[PDB]
């Protein structure tokens, strides 16, 4: 298939081994969920574009506003953990090994 | 194409005021100048998760001006309508639950 | 060389998500992912989605990304061998992927790859006095009914659960 | 658990959106208009196990309609020998394939 | 699969109507007037042929219609059309509201030396018929031959023989 | 109810012509004249090519010509 | 298994077609355990609560006893159904397809000749 | 929480469900998905202490991901197929992606590292809520997308669910982290029988969800978290012990009981399939779900541990917690094995 | 890895002992490294070394009951004459279950290995003799 596929898919990968792989913030970790968000935003528009489909031009956007209510969200759940602890480090989420 | 010489000229223009703003003030070798977490506001935080909210509602809003141009036009009015009341329905929810306190 | 940009562009894609994905910091993160989705809306643009790409300008990078560097600001200290380790095995991997796309003008990572440029895949026809990605995403409150009212209500909820849950009550 | 409410009630709430050759605004086709008709013409009714034998060449047809990979192999092929003639020294490319021809209208 | 059947050079040479584009806005509604039936013709045959190797000959008819539209405005109406063109022509969008005087001299100087009518507001836009002669293409899909329907049920309803027959349970 | 009217006139006149404003775009459309000739007025704009139908013999209603007089006409659209 | 049966007329709970089977008789033993399940919801309610089991709520646990007969009487119902449907499906399946099930000849005992394996 | 906005919140989250059960298109199930858990989050978080926000964080990483591989799965489906239609899938790496990411959204081994976290970190009401209602949408899906699902990938996921629940639980003496180690077990046996015959898929959703909303039902009316907690419950309230000893012996799958009705039809609906070593080695892991059920009732209903004096006070005292359909749930939890032919409802 | 199994079951039995050795080592060494992923994985090592150290140690060690399985497997069918015999199997996988006794320096999990990998390997050998299914295709 088309070229640019294959490095858009290999983004969405990069930014899944970056968020599957904790160094030590969860910003990090929010900011490589985003991406990924990106480059499924990205690969979606090129199909639609690429297929002249044309209902399916409004289905990135409803990606977009669905995952960035989701990005808010996984931003308050940082905040209250940034609050409770001090820091936005993973290794103080470790209460529930116990 | 006409467009990206554009963006390169006003990015290239941008960086050599930016090395004239920095280099400059450099030629005139001046004396050595030797003598010798952050609070939190939750208000912050919910001014700027309330205008990514609102921003992905006008997100949901900006194509009116080509929605306008319909045949089912009360349907599109119906939805239009209905999505602007529910951004005044969040900014409603966002008043009478303190949200827009001491930054209103 | 012009003729295959929006695989440049993509190649400048992948580079800038290895550059952040590689985390040295949430605040050099969000700056790379901004300069990741601003040459990622120019591949969207460079295929005719002019709406969709100032939609990444306009909400990703102009609202999402300004709160995500605004929470970085407010809930991270101001400012490795691990992340530059990693950056350059990435920006290998991915250089000996466009080696060898261009030197075979076939490749396959996990499916089939063409090694040309993707002008080739383009329609020879008009739309006449419209956008046909405009006019679909007017479509949005003529056709798309059902999606505007589960979108809207997801977003009165958004607003209504990030102020329980931030409440701390 | 596919709770068939759409078809129980009679709403279209997502089948518009589902399929290129469904109906568009301002009547605008797909680029695969005709393949994906042709296999859902073929498909409807008969079942996924009959379609996936009955129908495989209408879906092969279609599949090379959406991502053109014999096509795109085909101008590889003529390309690559095209340079290897012009390596070769065997083969000049003709007027109309050199941009000094007047094109038609 | 089957090598596609393409048309001979010889079958594409047609004299081409070499005019631009705010010449063909200029006389558009006049073409569109005098020029009505070959053209109907011909996108009759290209919706129902769904192929341009099937509408040749209705395409050589619709380029030696324009011509002779052309040749029938330049005998008697060349200069206020050229007066008419070059203000098209001027505009980048081509706007036909900044030319409504040299339109009225154009179409005066139509109306009564050709006798032409230039159409209403609505006209143009109008569906209508078209008398061919050639048959109705009978599958201009190409469609193969579909496959058969699974059987459908009949017959009443009888009850379980013996119940549910599982292991035990005799109903 | 007039008290409260004029007690919410007095205090907030910014949420008080919000709510009539957005009143007025609510009930408004449902009441003018004007509505059928906006749905008029988009559905004769000709953005796709008319095309025609084989002339089977009868179809009394669809013209030959356009300038033929049966048909869809926009007079209404041009005197209003 | 037997979804495109059901979705040609989809949720359906009893179809027009479940009219042609008999209805659970009201004596209907799976009836009456349900019953039973209803009236042992009942006990465990007054139990739970530290009431008296037998005597307290004699209309709550008549309420037990009657929503779960009315529940179970309809879940009956569309079991006798779809078990129906089944055997209607694999009796029409065999028929619609005679080569696929071949009459296999019954041999006697004299004809057939089995190994005999002594115990000793 | 305001009772409004928690009955709008549960509409939510109902609503999200239903909106993956009946839609026919993708990015429909995508955004119930996303309804879900944006509205599941301050369920979660309805007490406001560290646990539930460090709880409420690995649920929305690991359902964040899932989403984010499931639209991926989606974007490669519109690639291979040019459609959106919620049936099999046109392309085994699309159908890899999706069984991963609904494998996630289940937290199936080996993805089940958030469910006993998760499950611990928040209350009994949520937790009952994440064990039973979350299960109902990713099993929809699974139940859409059966022709293109792998055999072995799938079977891989349902034994391992089935051995690391087993061996999950035999250490552990927290209430919410059994039963979250008994949900991933239990998943496995709803997956394993899946390419098989998914009404028995069904029919071991509905009796485990019964079996799970009368133990969290019974440990929220006796307020009871840990096993020693619950083991003063002989003490206080007697036929909650009765009530926990025959569900406990239900979910292990012990006949007469019906929690043995699931396991028994998955195994007649395997054996079927010329299937015999998997369905052995899934009965034979069973035991160590049905081992530490059987510690929970040597601790709580069979023996009689040590009270305290304060219990004196309690005995004086009626639960006024509103039991919600407790006696309803026991009793088809336990007494269901007759009515065992009523699976064909499900059909 | 599921071609490190076709070319180790396709070989006859008896016949070719070290590509039998080997390829039994490889699938040992696979697994060995897939028992080292996850045990970095889900448990942090100290430092690299001795990560690297656990790893290889572990992957030696199910190479080496992969290699001694194999080898004594194919030496038995090869004095005993029986090539589709499970009793081959057998002393094969009590010999692997002697050689992770070695490995984790203890006698009695040797013992228990050997009979329990003993009685697998028989299995095994049976379900490569009669058929048997554990990912068994649905047919009805
Ligand atoms: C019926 C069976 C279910 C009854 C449930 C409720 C039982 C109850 O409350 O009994 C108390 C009550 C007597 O108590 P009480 O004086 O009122 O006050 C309570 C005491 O103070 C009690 O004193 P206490 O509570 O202060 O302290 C003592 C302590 C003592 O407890 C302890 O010390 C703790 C436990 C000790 C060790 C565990 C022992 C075993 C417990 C579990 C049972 C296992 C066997 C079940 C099968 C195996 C699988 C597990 O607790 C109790 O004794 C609690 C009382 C209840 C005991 C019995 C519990 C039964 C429910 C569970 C079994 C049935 C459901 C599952 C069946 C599964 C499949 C068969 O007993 C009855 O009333 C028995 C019923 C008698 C009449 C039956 C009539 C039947 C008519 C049928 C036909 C009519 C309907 C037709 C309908 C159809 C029409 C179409
Ligand atoms: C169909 C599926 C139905 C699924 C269950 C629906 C109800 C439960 C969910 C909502 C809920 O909790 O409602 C309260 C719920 C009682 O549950 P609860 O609070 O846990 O029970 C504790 C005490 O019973 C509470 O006692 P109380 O002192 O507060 O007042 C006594 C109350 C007074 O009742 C009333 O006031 C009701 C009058 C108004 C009715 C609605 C008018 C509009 O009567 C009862 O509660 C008697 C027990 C009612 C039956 C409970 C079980 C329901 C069926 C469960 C599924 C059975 C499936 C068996 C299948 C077997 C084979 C597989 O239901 C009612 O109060 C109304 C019952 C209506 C039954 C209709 C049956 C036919 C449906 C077709
Ligand atoms: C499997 C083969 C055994 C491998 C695991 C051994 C136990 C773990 C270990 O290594 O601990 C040492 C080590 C530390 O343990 P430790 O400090 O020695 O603790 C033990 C105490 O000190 C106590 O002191 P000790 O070390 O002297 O006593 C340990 C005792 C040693 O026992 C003795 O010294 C006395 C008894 C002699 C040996 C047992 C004979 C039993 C015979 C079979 C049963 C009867 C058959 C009757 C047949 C009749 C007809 C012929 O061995 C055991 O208890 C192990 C039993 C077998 C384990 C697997 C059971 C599977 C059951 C599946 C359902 C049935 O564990 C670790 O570091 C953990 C990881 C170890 C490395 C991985 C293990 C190899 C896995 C290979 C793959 C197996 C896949 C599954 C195949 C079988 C199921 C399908
Ligand atoms: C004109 C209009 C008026 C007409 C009036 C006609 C009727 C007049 C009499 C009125 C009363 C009718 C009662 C129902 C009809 C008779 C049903 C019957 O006996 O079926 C025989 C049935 C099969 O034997 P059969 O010789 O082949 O059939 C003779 C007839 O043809 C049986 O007929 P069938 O072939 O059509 O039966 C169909 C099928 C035949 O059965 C089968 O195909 C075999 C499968 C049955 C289920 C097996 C499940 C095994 C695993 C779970 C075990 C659970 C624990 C066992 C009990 C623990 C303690 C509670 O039945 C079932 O599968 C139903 C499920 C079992 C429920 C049986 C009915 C109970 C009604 C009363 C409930 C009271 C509580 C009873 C205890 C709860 C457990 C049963 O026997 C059993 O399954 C043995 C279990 C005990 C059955 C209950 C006996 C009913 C009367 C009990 C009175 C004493 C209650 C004491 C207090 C409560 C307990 C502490
Ligand atoms: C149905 C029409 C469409 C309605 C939906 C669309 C609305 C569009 C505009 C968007 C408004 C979004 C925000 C609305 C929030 C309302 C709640 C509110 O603000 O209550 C507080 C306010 C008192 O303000 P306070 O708390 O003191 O704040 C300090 C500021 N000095 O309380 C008040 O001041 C009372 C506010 C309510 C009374 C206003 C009445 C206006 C009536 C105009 C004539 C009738 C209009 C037709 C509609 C019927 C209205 C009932
Ligand atoms: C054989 C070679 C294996 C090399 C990879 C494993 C090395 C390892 O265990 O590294 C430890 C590392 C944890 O980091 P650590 O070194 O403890 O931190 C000190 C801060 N500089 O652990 C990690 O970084 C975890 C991920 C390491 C890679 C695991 C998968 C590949 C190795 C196994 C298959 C080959
Ligand atoms: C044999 C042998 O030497 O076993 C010794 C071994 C413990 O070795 P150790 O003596 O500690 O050095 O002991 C072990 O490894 C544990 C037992 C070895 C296997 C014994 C087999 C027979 C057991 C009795 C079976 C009765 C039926
Ligand atoms: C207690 C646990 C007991 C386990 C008993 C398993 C019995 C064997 C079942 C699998 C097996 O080996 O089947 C034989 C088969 C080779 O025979 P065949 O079916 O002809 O292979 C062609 C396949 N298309 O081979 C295969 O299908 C592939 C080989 C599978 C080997 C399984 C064990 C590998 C090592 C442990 C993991």
């Amino acid at each position: 298939m088309s070229l640019v596929y294959m490095n858009i898919m290999m983004a969405f990968t990069v930014s899944l081994t970056g968020l599957l792989m904790y160094r030590s913030h969860l910003m990090s970790s929010l900011l490589c969920l985003e991406g990924m968000m990106l480059s499924l935003f990205i690969l979606a528009t090129l199909m639609i574009l690429n297929s002249h489909f044309t209902l399916a031009s409004m289905m990135p956007i409803i990606l977009l506003v669905f995952a960035a209510c989701e990005a808010a969200l996984g931003l308050s759940l940082l905040v209250m953990v940034s609050n409770t602890y001090g820091t936005d480090y993973v290794q103080n989420l470790n209460l529930l090994q116990c | 194409m006409n467009l990206m010489i554009t963006l390169l000229t006003n990015f290239t223009l941008a960086t050599l005021l930016v090395t004239i703003a920095f280099w400059l003030p450099q030629l005139n070798v001046y004396s050595e100048k030797t003598s010798p977490r952050l609070p939190f506001s939750m208000k912050f935080f919910l001014v700027a998760i309330t205008f990514l909210l609102f921003d992905l509602e006008i997100a949901l809003l900006l194509p009116l001006p080509w929605a306008s141009q319909t045949t089912n036009l009360n349907t599109m009015l119906t939805m239009a309508l209905l999505l602007i009341f529910l951004l005044a329905v969040s900014l409603a929810y966002e008043w009478t639950q303190k949200g827009l306190e001491w930054t209103e | 060389m012009m003729t295959y940009i929006v695989f440049i562009l993509s190649i400048i894609f992948v580079m800038g998500f290895v550059g952040f994905s590689s985390k040295p910091s949430p605040i050099y993160g969000g700056l790379g992912l901004i300069v990741s989705g601003g040459v990622g809306c120019g591949i969207v643009l460079n295929f005719g989605g002019s709406f969709l790409g100032l939609m990444v300008f306009l909400i990703y990078l102009g609202g999402m990304m300004v709160v995500f560097g605004y929470t970085t600001a407010m809930a991270t200290e101001q400012y490795n061998k691990v992340v530059l380790g990693t950056f350059i095995t990435g920006l290998l991997m991915e250089f000996l992927m466009v080696y060898y796309v261009l030197k075979d003008k076939e490749v396959e990572i996990v499916f089939k790859f063409n090694g040309m440029g993707d002008w080739v895949i383009y329609d020879t026809g008009d739309s006449g006095f419209f956008s046909e990605e405009a006019m679909g995403i007017a479509a949005l409150y003529s056709y798309g009914t059902w999606l505007v009212i589960v979108t809207g209500w997801s977003l009165l909820i958004g607003v209504v659960v990030i102020m329980e849950i931030t409440r701390g009550n | 658990p596919f709770f068939d409410v759409q078809k129980k009630l009679g709403v279209d709430l997502d089948h518009w959106m589902t399929i290129q050759s469904a109906e568009q605004p301002h009547r605008i086709p797909a680029r695969c208009h005709a393949f994906e008709k042709e296999w859902i013409e073929c498909a409807h009714g008969i079942g996924s196990i009959r379609a996936e034998k009955e129908c495989k060449i209408e879906f092969e047809d279609f599949r090379e309609c959406l991502l053109r990979q014999k096509t795109m192999k085909r101008l590889n092929a003529i390309k690559r020998q095209r340079d290897k003639l012009i390596k070769e020294g065997k083969y000049t490319p003709p007027p109309h394939h050199s941009g000094q021809e007047d094109l038609r209208p | 699969p089957g090598i596609v059947e393409l048309p001979s050079l010889e079958d594409l040479k047609v004299q081409e109507v070499k005019v631009s584009s705010s010449v063909l806005k200029a006389a558009a509604h006049h073409y569109g007037a005098q020029c009505d039936k070959p053209n109907k013709e011909f996108m009759l045959c290209r919706w129902e042929e769904k192929d341009p190797r099937r509408c040749l000959e209705e395409g050589k008819l619709v380029n030696q219609c324009a011509l002779e539209f052309f040749r029938q405005i330049k005998r008697h109406c060349a200069e206020p059309f050229t007066e008419y063109w070059t203000c098209i022509d001027y505009s980048g969008l081509q706007l036909f509201r900044r030319c409504r005087k040299e339109q009225a001299q154009f179409d005066k100087c139509v109306l009564d030396k050709l006798g032409w009518v230039r159409p209403d507001l609505g006209e143009l836009s109008k569906v209508t018929k078209v008398k061919t002669d050639r048959p109705l293409p009978e599958n201009p899909y190409h469609s193969r031959a579909r496959p058969e329907p699974n059987p459908e049920v009949e017959g009443d309803l009888k009850p379980a023989r013996h119940g549910s027959r599982l292991f035990f349970w005799t109903m | 109810v007039a008290a409260f009217l004029k007690n919410v006139w007095a205090k907030e006149p910014v949420l008080v012509a919000s709510f009539a404003i957005a009143g007025l775009a609510v009930i408004l459309p449902t009441l003018s004249p004007y509505t059928k000739y906006s749905l008029m007025i988009n559905r004769a704009t000709p953005y796709n090519y008319p095309v025609p139908l084989r002339d089977d013999g009868n179809m009394p209603d669809v013209p030959s010509h356009p300038q033929d007089p049966q048909g869809p006409s926009l007079e209404w659209l041009k005197r209003l | 298994m037997m979804t495109g049966r059901q979705a040609r007329a989809p949720l359906q709970f009893l179809p027009d077609e479940a009219r042609s089977l008999p209805p659970p008789k009201l004596t209907d033993p799976r009836l009456a355990y349900i019953g039973f399940l209803g009236y042992c919801s009942g006990l465990i309610d007054n139990a739970i609560r530290r009431r008296p089991v037998l005597s307290a709520g004699l209309h709550r646990q008549f309420l037990y006893i009657t929503s779960f007969v009315f529940v179970g009487y309809y879940l009956l119902k569309r079991q006798d159904y779809m078990y129906a449907v089944r055997d209607h499906d694999m009796f029409s399946y065999i028929k619609s397809h005679p080569e696929d099930f071949p009459e296999k000849d019954k041999k006697t005992y004299r004809e057939v000749f089995e190994e005999f394996h002594p115990v000793r | 929480m305001n009772p409004i906005i928690l009955i709008i919140i549960l509409m939510t989250v109902m609503l999200g469900t239903i909106i993956v059960m009946i839609s026919t298109h993708w990015l429909l199930i995508w955004i119930g998905f996303e309804m879900n858990m944006l509205a599941i989050i301050p369920i979660m978080m309805k007490k406001h202490n560290p646990r539930a926000t460090e709880a409420s964080t690995k649920y929305f990483l690991t359902q964040s991901t899932a989403s984010m591989l499931l639209m991926m799965a989606i974007i490669i489906n519109l690639m291979f197929s040019g459609q959106w239609t919620v049936m099999k899938l046109f392309n085994p790496m699309a159908s890899m992606l999706m069984t991963m990411a609904l494998a996630m959204k289940l937290g199936m081994a080996p993805f089940h590292f958030w469910v006993p976290e998760v499950t611990q970190g928040i209350p009994l009401s949520s937790g009952l809520i994440l064990l039973t209602w979350q299960k109902l949408a990713p099993m929809s899906v699974l139940y859409q997308i059966l022709p293109s699902i792998n055999l072995d990938l799938i079977l891989t996921l349902s034994i391992l669910s089935i051995t690391i629940g087993g061996w999950g639980g035999l250490n552990q003496t927290q209430l919410r982290k059994i039963m979250a180690y008994s949900s991933i077990a239990h998943m496995g046996w709803m997956t394993a029988v899946l390419l098989y015959n998914p009404t028995m898929t069904l029919l071991n959703l509905i009796i485990y969800i019964i079996m799970t909303s009368t133990m969290f039902t019974l440990f929220m009316a006796n307020s009871t978290t840990t096993t020693l907690s619950l083991s003063h419950t002989w003490n206080k309230a007697p036929i909650m012990t009765i009530l926990v000893l025959i569900t406990l012996l239900s979910m292990g799958g012990l006949p007469p009981l019906s929690g043995f009705m699931p396991k028994w039809m998955i195994i007649q609906e395997m054996t079927k399939n010329d299937s015999i070593i998997l369905p052995t080695l899934m009965a034979i892991t069973a035991l160590l779900n049905l081992y530490f059920y059987m510690r929970l009732t040597y601790s709580t209903a069979l023996t009689m541990f040590p009270s305290t004096n304060n219990m004196k006070m309690k005995w004086q005292f009626p639960t006024t917690k509103r039991m919600t359909l407790l006696p309803t749930m026991t009793v088809l939890s336990t007494m269901l094995l007759p009515l065992t032919p009523i699976l064909s409802i499900l059909e | 890895a599921k071609t490190l199994l076709h070319q180790y079951w396709d070989i006859p039995e008896g016949t070719e002992c070290h590509r039998k050795t080997y390829a039994a080592t490889s699938i040992g060494g696979a697994s060995g490294l897939v028992v080292s992923a996850y045990s970095v994985a889900l448990k942090t090592p100290t430092s690299f070394l001795e990560g690297v150290a656990r790893t290889g140690r572990y992957t030696f060690t199910a190479a080496a009951i992969g290699a001694i399985f194999g080898l004594t497997s194919c030496i038995s069918a090869q004095v005993r004459e029986k090539p589709d015999d499970p009793l081959n199997y057998l002393i094969g996988g009590c010999a692997g279950g002697l050689t992770l006794g070695a490995r984790t320096r203890s006698y009695g999990i040797g013992a228990a290995a050997c009979a329990y990998m003993g009685l697998t390997a028989a299995l095994v050998k049976m379900g490569q003799l009669e058929g048997w299914k554990v990912f068994a295709e649905p047919k009805v």
